[PDB]
């Protein structure tokens, strides 16, 4: 999830905006 | 683009301001 993918691991801005 | 983590209140800023469209 979102926080495994960007908390614990590095995301791109591209990631994190398939959460929206 | 950062190469940062981003948790807690530093992932909620994030998150809205990626998702936001005016």
């Amino acid at each position: 999830g979102i926080v495994e993918q960007c908390c614990h691991r590095i995301c791109s801005l591209y990631q994190l905006e398939n959460y929206c | 683009f950062v190469n940062q983590h981003l948790c807690g209140s530093e992932l909620v800023e994030a998150l809205y301001l990626v998702c936001y469209e005016r």
